[PDB]
């Protein structure tokens, strides 16, 4: 957060709270996180005045985070039979849109990102993820 | 004071405008689901744009109408309801009003739809005629009269804008044995010696007479003679113009008229 803050000082188009009062929230965010840090580094408290003061939620709360994950084979002890078709029920540039608009490369760990990445200069991420991703044995592709 | 309809229309219009703009903004959250051929979503976009234009035009058209409301709202009628809580138990009044209106509308719709009855069969006073005549005579532009020189049977005539009076001599309750004439051609005041019948015309109103006879054999309800004669006189009133002639041109024949269903059209075609 401090390096992205110095970035924002170097260029005004940083990542804001995206909700309200975007143009000094970062200051109080940093303060609260440092508070929790100090209060939790060396066997500190957990989820009392700290809780009471952080209980205040300014008009800045975002939602809809990815939390990337994939289904599995929950064959516990007795029986779980699957067919060949009609399966039975059991980066940050989206990775979960409403409509499909590209090759829609699939992935196992969290990724679920684009295959060509449709960008110009983010090639660092693409290069680092050219090969199999983190445990990317399920790094597959799917149409539609 | 029928502005309530236009105001309900404006209500529906603003509700539809809100719904449309909300749906437009919601649809812009995502692009084409699976196009695979083109970017034809521009079509739906332009459709929503035109719907917005439609909404704006409707708002403008409704702003043009609904000029203004009258002063002194409620017309001092619910002042009792506007009164203090001392005399008001007041909402009960409006409740009963709404209940009565709803019950009336319900009964009307039920009676209307119940016209298709299921009764496979129907089995196990010189004072109503005058009352019915007085009730019917309250209607405007259609003057009636009666002399009854024959006896117990009823004899009466009706007048219209022209002098095309109609001679209807029927029984106590139901209308039958009628005849039509035009422009004093009957002169049934003292014709010959008295109010004569003569069952005749100059070979033009014979068609109108036949139509009226057919109507008499059509509106013959089993009971309620008041409704019968009301339907009869309404049927008669439909000839006050004799100018238009749908389903044809107004040159097909001598005349054009046969409205037993409350709508006239070119005769000799049904």
């Amino acid at each position: 957060m401090v390096v992205i803050r110095i970035w924002g000082l170097l260029k005004p188009s940083c990542l804001p709270v995206y909700t309200a009062t975007s143009d000094d929230s970062m200051s109080l965010l940093f303060r609260l996180l440092t508070k929790l840090w100090i209060c939790c580094r060396d066997e500190g408290p957990a989820s009392p005045a700290s809780d009471g003061l952080v209980s205040r939620l300014q008009p800045k709360q975002p939602l809809r985070l990815q939390f990337g994950r994939a289904p599995t084979l929950p064959g516990s002890a007795a029986t779980l039979q699957l067919d060949g078709l009609a399966r039975a029920p059991g980066l940050h540039l989206g990775a979960c849109p409403t409509e499909e608009c590209k090759a829609c490369t699939r992935c196992g760990c969290v990724t679920m990102l684009k295959s060509p990445n449709r960008t110009t200069a983010v090639k660092q991420w693409e290069q680092r993820w050219i090969k199999n991703c983190l445990a990317v044995e399920g790094r597959g592709p799917d149409a539609c | 004071s029928v502005n309530l309809e236009a105001f309900s229309q404006a209500i529906s219009a603003i509700q539809a405008l809100r719904s449309s703009v909300s749906r437009v903004f919601d649809c812009l959250k995502d692009g084409m689901r699976n196009k695979e051929t083109l970017e034809g979503r521009e079509k739906a976009f332009i459709a929503h744009f035109q719907d917005n234009l439609h909404s704006v035009n409707r708002d403008l058209n409704e702003l043009e109408r609904l000029s203004n409301l009258v002063g002194k709202p409620s017309e001092n009628h619910p002042l009792h309801n506007s009164g203090l809580l001392s005399l008001d138990p007041y909402s009960q009044l409006l409740q009963a009003y709404k209940w009565s209106n709803k019950l009336q509308y319900h009964a009307g719709l039920a009676s209307g739809l119940l016209n298709q009855q299921s009764l496979k069969r129907s089995a196990n006073p010189q004072y109503v005629d005058d009352v019915i005549s007085r009730i019917d005579r309250m209607f405007p532009e259609m003057s009636i009269h009666l002399s009854r020189p024959n006896g117990t049977s009823a004899m009466l005539l009706v007048t219209l804008g022209k002098v095309l009076k109609v001679i209807v001599v029927m029984r106590s309750l139901f209308i039958d044995r009628t005849i039509v004439k035009g422009y004093n051609e009957n002169v049934y005041t003292e014709d010959g010696k008295l109010d004569i019948w003569s069952k005749s015309n100059y070979q033009v109103f014979q068609k109108v007479t036949d139509h009226a006879t057919t109507a008499l054999l059509h509106y013959q309800l089993p009971q309620m003679p008041d409704v019968v004669v009301r339907s009869f006189m309404t049927w008669l009133r439909s000839y006050i113009k004799l100018f238009q002639a749908p389903c044809q041109r107004c040159g097909k024949f001598l005349q054009d008229g046969l409205p037993p269903t409350w709508r006239d059209f070119r005769t000799l075609e049904a």
